């Protein structure tokens, strides 16, 4: 398919060079990940402790992390045993290895979504449209059995079944679980998940621009000041005659 | 013909080293021959070339040029070195071909 | 002496000894319908069937 | 390592300059500064811009011609 | 695989076009795809070594 | 005796090369890049160590260590950013530092120049290996294509590559030895930089007018030390602005996917500073040709000093050359762009042309315009 | 039963001229192609052109209504 | 005159010049930080965890 | 390592085939046992 459809530019609440993530849309996005994506998509570089001070309280996270049984060990006999989760564990893999996942998704591998937002040309803009944009193949296009059409996805034959539909879950903050409202929140989460610093990164940026403005000017003075001597200088050639 | 002559004049105003008060031969790159030539310059002609440059340099440092009325004019440009040089070169050419 | 110490050190860079034996492959021509291609993790680099 | 003194032979040149504290930070920003910032821009934009503009064009053409060759020509399907 | 002007292959790195025989047809590439010494065994099976 | 700034076998140096150093009273801002490049180097090395203190050169942990470094190390993330981009800012600076030299013919200071070239060559190589450490998809496929370049040489070809990879294909041994390489090379740059500068100090700096400057020189300090601290902050702003406000602008995202020796990505582009090369290698449709064209595309710098025909040193006074110079610059800008584009029409032909024109402006149009010019001054 | 501001505005936009103009071009492509077998043509292009104009529009408003 | 008093008791003695940049910077930091933090927490009202905090911080 | 030192190539192959090693995962993601190749190290008598 020598041709491809590129996505548009939604005005994410945090798009601006001074705009922090929407720490609420993130808490939600998460829920969306935890209650929907975390059944096929791994999040290996994120962990429950990361949530603290960002979207959840310490107490919440503990409980959050305890809703899962992890594999620790060996014990004293040398047996691997299950145990409740601690804030120090990372988000659980839905499969034991890519070989497995593939087999449970028709040979297709649902990629870990930690850095996904930064690994696809378009970022949260693309991830949004893929989620929402699912539709019927136009005239003359036959999508292999097991694959669904999606104009936004390269090749238009995506192995991912449309993951969201109104009310598919229900936010605890009382928010209209419309398809997009979710896709907006989950895409917003992915961002945080992909570069948690984001906030502190832009805050510094500001500070930098401010010092950098002041300091650059202050030096434009001291450079000229000293140089003045050579710029104002005047010379004359006075031979003997 | 009178083409190369109306061409040269153009190029001359084009290079624009006059804007700095520098004669044609003030801007010459100083290889070994030139160096030699410059040493043969009559006391004054040299002290004069000197000023012109130390003045041009002072300009380039200030980022300014000479007011229109002080620029060198294509026909008033004195080739004070061209002769001394062609001699150095002529001289050298000899030593070289003679060493065979 | 010099020639041998350089030889010595220089082959330190070339392939190791833990560079496997090779040759192994299981394939069911049936899993591949007509007109398609598939990648197999073979002896280091891909293998098209 | 000393270069100051052995440089060149100069004769009859007088130079006067003033302490920095006696003169201005940056003077004549308008009666002298800008009007020269311009001159420069003027004299040089005609040697520089040309080829740059020349590129710009070529870039757009190449790009526009490529995106054009991606579209489909009906004359292949009106049969 | 499944791209190019020769219904076979294409290497996006510097644009070499390979056909269904893996033979090099267009691009900077200079030699045809290496072929492994292999053999068939049954109805829908096959192995190399 | 008298002062302890000219007789101390150490202090004398910082004073003999950084304070009393005689400098043309008129060098511009295109002379600043010198220092910046230096500050650039020393700076990369710092972020570099800091980083190396958390990386782990081994295919099964390379990628993850870089992420852990970003996510778990205090300010780690920032520290990467500065390093990752410093590289660019570096290449940028070096590029002007080279153009500055071309325009004002600093290349007449042969030794000071040739070293420069070597330096470039090393920086180029250096960045290459660094880029592979994060073991991403590009990292890999880059490491796989670039090294493969030597396989163009006949006989010792295929064989030379083996050392490189340390195997029969890119794997761990490659990664780890690259990390060694990367850790080492910078220092070599810092070393040659010393020769570079040391050669320059026999002749003094060149200058915009292209004529003797003995007639008036000034102490590096405080004239240029101040001019430079400013220059540094004027360039530092954008570079920080990117690494703080748009970290990934210059960076390909495909490299956020762990290397897969089984799938070469569809949209493959090297980082910007290698595009022009890339374009040329892709311009000639022949393994060897492309390599050779490439090899010369940079190795040509060694010739610039013998392709000088003008009786004057700088272009300041040679409008013709000037236009040809800017034509070359732009010519380069294109080649880069072309590298950013896939192998298809019109691009292929455009690439092919631009290359021809690049090589031609350097090998024939400059020496030719240069001569002509002289005759128009009547020399 | 609630309404996803998306499908509501996806409607509204399909009215903009750009949309219809392309919407029609497709309608037509779809027709000639669906009613003919031993072809090659595909109505992807036409479709994109559509989705492109449509969604672009959706993009300007959608987020106003989302929380 | 402030500048004079300045030049006399500060920028003159190289010893006190320094002593100023120190006690000086100090204040600058303390102050600057506050501003930027404020200019920032303000441009992002109700989006920072510091703002959402009370909806779960059982207190 | 034995080859060329204490045993012949042939012997080692056989020697190493007297053990079942744990390779995998396969196509479904299951670890499966398989005969030993000269490239395996001597087997641990315990898992830890
Ligand atoms: C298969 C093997 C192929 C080997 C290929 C290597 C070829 C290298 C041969 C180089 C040619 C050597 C000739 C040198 C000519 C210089 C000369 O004049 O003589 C040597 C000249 C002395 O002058 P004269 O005796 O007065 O000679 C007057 C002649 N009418 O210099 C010497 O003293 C040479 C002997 C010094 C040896 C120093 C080395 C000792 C160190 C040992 C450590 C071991 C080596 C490890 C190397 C590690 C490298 C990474
Ligand atoms: C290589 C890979 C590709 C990278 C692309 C490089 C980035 C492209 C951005 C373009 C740079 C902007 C330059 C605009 C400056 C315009 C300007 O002022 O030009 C006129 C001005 C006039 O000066 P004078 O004649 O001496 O006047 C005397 C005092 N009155 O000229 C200059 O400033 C000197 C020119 C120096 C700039 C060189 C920078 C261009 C960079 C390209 C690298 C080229 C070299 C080849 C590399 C091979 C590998
Ligand atoms: C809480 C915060 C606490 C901070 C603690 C840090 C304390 C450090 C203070 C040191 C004291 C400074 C005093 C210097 C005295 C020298 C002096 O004489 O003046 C400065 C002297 C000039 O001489 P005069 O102006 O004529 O002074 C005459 C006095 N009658 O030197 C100067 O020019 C100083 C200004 C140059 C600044 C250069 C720095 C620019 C670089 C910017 C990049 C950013 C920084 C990153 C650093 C990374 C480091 C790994
Ligand atoms: C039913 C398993 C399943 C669930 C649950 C699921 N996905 Fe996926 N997803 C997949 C599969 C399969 C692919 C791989 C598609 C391919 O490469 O053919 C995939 C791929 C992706 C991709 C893009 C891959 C690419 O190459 O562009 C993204 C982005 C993604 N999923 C996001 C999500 C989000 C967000 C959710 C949760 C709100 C979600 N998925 C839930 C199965 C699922
Ligand atoms: C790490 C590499 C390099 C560093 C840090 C470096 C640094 C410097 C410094 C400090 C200067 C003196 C100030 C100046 O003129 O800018 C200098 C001068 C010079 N460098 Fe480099 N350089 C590097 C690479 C190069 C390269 C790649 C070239 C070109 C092949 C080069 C050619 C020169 C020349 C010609 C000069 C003379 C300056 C003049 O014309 O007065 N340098 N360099
Ligand atoms: C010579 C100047 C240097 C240049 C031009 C440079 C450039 C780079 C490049 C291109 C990368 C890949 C960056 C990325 O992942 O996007 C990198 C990675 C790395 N470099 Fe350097 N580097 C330099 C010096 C060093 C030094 C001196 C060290 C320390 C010995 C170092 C340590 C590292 C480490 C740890 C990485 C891997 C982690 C990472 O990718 O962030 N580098 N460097
Ligand atoms: C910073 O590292 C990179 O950009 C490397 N990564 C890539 O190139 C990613 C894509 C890999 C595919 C093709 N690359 C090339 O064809 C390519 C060709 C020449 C060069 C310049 C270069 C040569 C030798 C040497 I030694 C160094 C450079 C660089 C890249
Ligand atoms: C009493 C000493 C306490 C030291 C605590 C170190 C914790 C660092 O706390 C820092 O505070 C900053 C506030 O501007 C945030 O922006 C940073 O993200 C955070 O890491
Ligand atoms: C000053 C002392 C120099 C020491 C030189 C000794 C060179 C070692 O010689 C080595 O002997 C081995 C055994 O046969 C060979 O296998 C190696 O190939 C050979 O390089
Ligand atoms: C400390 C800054 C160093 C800048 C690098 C330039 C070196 O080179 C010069 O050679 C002379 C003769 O050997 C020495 O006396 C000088 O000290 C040295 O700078
Ligand atoms: S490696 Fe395939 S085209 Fe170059």
């Amino acid at each position: 398919g020598e041709l491809e459809l590129h996505p548009p530019a939604f005005p994410w609440s945090h798009g601006g060079p001074l705009s922090a993530l929407d720490h609420s849309s993130v808490r939600r996005g998460f829920q969306v990940y935890k209650q929907v994506c975390s059944a096929c998509h791994s999040m290996d570089y994120v962990a429950f402790r990361n949530l603290i001070g960002v979207t959840h309280t310490e107490a919440e996270a503990k409980a959050l992390a305890e809703e899962v049984e992890v594999q620790d060990g060996p014990d004293e006999n040398g047996e691997l045993f299950m145990r409740p989760g601690k804030i120090s564990d990372y988000f659980p893999k839905p499969y034991p290895n890519p070989e497995a996942a593939r087999a449970a998704n028709n040979g297709a591998l649902p990629p870990d979504l930690s850095y996904i937002v930064n690994a696809r040309h378009g970022g949260e803009d693309y991830v949004f449209s893929l989620l929402t944009g699912y539709c019927d193949p136009p005239a003359g296009v036959v999508v292999r059995e097991g694959l669904h059409y999606n104009p936004y996805f390269p090749g238009q034959a995506i192995g991912m079944a449309p993951p969201i539909y109104n009310e598919i879950l229900e936010y605890d903050d009382g928010t209209p679980a419309t398809m997009s409202q979710i896709a907006k929140d989950v895409c917003t989460f992915l961002r945080w998940a992909a570069e948690p610093e984001h906030d502190q990164r832009k805050r510094m940026g500001l500070k930098m621009l401010l010092i950098s403005a002041l300091l650059t000017s202050l030096l434009y003075y001291m450079k000229r000041h000293k140089w003045s001597v050579l710029k104002s200088r005047k010379m004359a050639y006075r031979p003997p005659k | 013909g009178r083409l190369m002559d109306r061409i040269r004049k153009w190029y001359y105003n084009a290079a624009g080293f006059n804007k700095y008060g520098l004669m044609r031969d003030d801007t010459l790159y100083e290889d070994d021959d030139v160096k030699e030539a410059l040493k043969r310059l009559p006391k004054d002609l040299y002290n004069e070339r000197m000023f012109r440059i130390k003045r041009a340099l002072d300009l380039s440092l200030k980022h300014r040029i000479l007011p229109k009325e002080q620029w060198v004019k294509y026909e008033e440009d004195k080739p004070y070195l061209e002769p001394y040089l062609k001699e150095v070169i002529r001289e050298r050419l000899e030593r070289e071909a003679w060493n065979k | 002496a010099a020639k041998n110490v350089v030889t010595q050190f220089i082959s330190s860079l070339s392939a190791s000894a833990d560079v496997l034996a090779l040759s192994k492959i299981e394939i069911k021509l049936s899993d591949i319908p007509e007109g398609k291609n598939v990648a197999f993790k073979w002896r280091g680099k891909p293998l098209f069937v | 390592g000393i270069h100051f003194g052995n440089l060149a032979r100069v004769r009859h040149i007088i130079t006067y300059s003033l302490s920095p504290f006696e003169q201005r930070a940056i003077p004549n920003i308008f009666s002298d500064a800008l009007p020269n910032v311009w001159r420069r821009f003027s004299s040089q934009v005609f040697k520089v811009a040309p080829p740059f503009l020349g590129a710009y064009l070529l870039y757009s053409w190449g790009t526009q011609e490529f995106e054009r060759l991606k579209r489909k020509n009906p004359a292949d399907y009106e049969n | 695989a499944n791209s190019g002007d020769f219904g076979g292959y294409y290497c996006p790195c510097h644009g070499s076009h390979y056909d269904a025989s893996g033979r090099i047809r267009k691009g900077p590439a200079p030699y045809n795809l290496e072929v492994p010494t292999y053999q068939f065994v049954g109805d829908d099976l096959v192995v190399v070594g | 005796a008298p002062n302890i700034r000219k007789s101390h076998p150490l202090l004398k140096m910082i004073n003999n090369s950084l304070i009393d150093l005689p400098a043309p009273s008129n060098i511009s801002a295109w002379w600043n890049f010198g220092s910046l490049l230096a500050v650039c180097l020393m700076t990369q090395i710092l972020t570099g160590l800091l980083l190396a203190m958390h990386y782990t050169a081994d295919t099964s942990l390379a990628f993850s260590s870089v992420a852990h470094t970003c996510r778990n190390v205090q300010y780690g993330w920032l520290i990467r950013n500065l390093h990752a981009n410093g590289a660019s800012f570096f290449f940028i600076c070096i590029f002007l530092h080279i153009g500055r030299g071309l325009y004002y013919g600093s290349y007449l200071y042969k030794e000071t120049w040739n070293t420069g070239v070597i330096l470039l060559l090393t920086l180029m190589a250096t960045a290459f290996v660094g880029y592979v450490l994060p073991w991403g998809q590009m990292s890999f496929w880059g490491a796989t294509v670039i090294t493969n370049l030597f396989s163009a040489i006949p006989y010792i070809g295929h064989t030379l590559v083996e050392w490189a990879w340390g195997g029969f294909s890119v794997d761990n041994p490659t990664l780890t030895r690259f990390f060694a390489l990367h850790f080492l090379l910078p220092f070599a740059i810092a070393g040659i930089t010393i020769i570079h500068l040391t050669f320059l100090h026999e002749s003094g700096s060149n200058n915009p007018l292209g004529i003797s400057s003995d007639s008036d020189k000034i102490p590096f300090h405080p004239y240029y030390s101040f001019k430079d601290i400013l220059g540094l902050t004027l360039m530092l702003t954008p570079f920080l602005t990117l690494a703080l406000f748009s970290p990934n602008l210059l960076g390909d995202p495909e490299n956020f996917t762990p290397a897969n020796p089984l799938v070469t990505p569809p949209h493959i582009k090297p980082e910007w500073y290698f595009l022009f090369a890339y374009a040329i290698l892709r311009s000639i449709p022949n393994k060897l040709g492309g390599v050779l064209a490439l090899a010369a595309s940079v190795l040509i710098l060694f010739l610039i000093p013998f392709l000088h025909k003008s009786k004057q040193r700088t272009m300041t006074f040679r409008p013709l050359s000037q236009t040809l110079f800017w034509l070359l610059v732009a010519n380069l800008l294109i080649l880069t762009w072309i590298g950013s584009q896939p192998v298809e029409h019109p691009f292929i032909i455009i690439g092919q042309m631009a290359s021809l024109s690049y090589f031609t402006i350097l090998l024939i149009l400059f020496p030719t315009i240069g001569t002509l010019e002289n005759k128009m001054l009547n020399y | 039963e609630l309404v996803d501001p998306l499908t509501t505005i996806r409607e509204h936009c399909e009215q903009t001229e750009k949309c219809v103009k392309a919407r029609e071009r497709l309608e037509l492509c779809d027709a000639r192609v669906s009613s003919r077998s031993h072809t090659e043509e595909q109505c992807t292009e036409e479709l994109f052109d559509f989705l492109h104009a449509r969604d672009h529009c959706v993009a300007h408003k959608l987020f106003n209504k989302l929380k | 005159a402030l500048l004079r008093q300045a030049y006399s008791a500060l920028f003159r003695r190289t010893s006190t010049f320094a002593l100023t940049v120190v006690l000086g910077a100090v204040l600058f930091e303390r102050a600057f930080d506050q501003g930027a933090d404020a200019i920032f927490e303000h441009l992002n009202e109700g989006k920072l965890w510091k703002h959402i905090k009370h909806k779960y911080e059982a207190s």
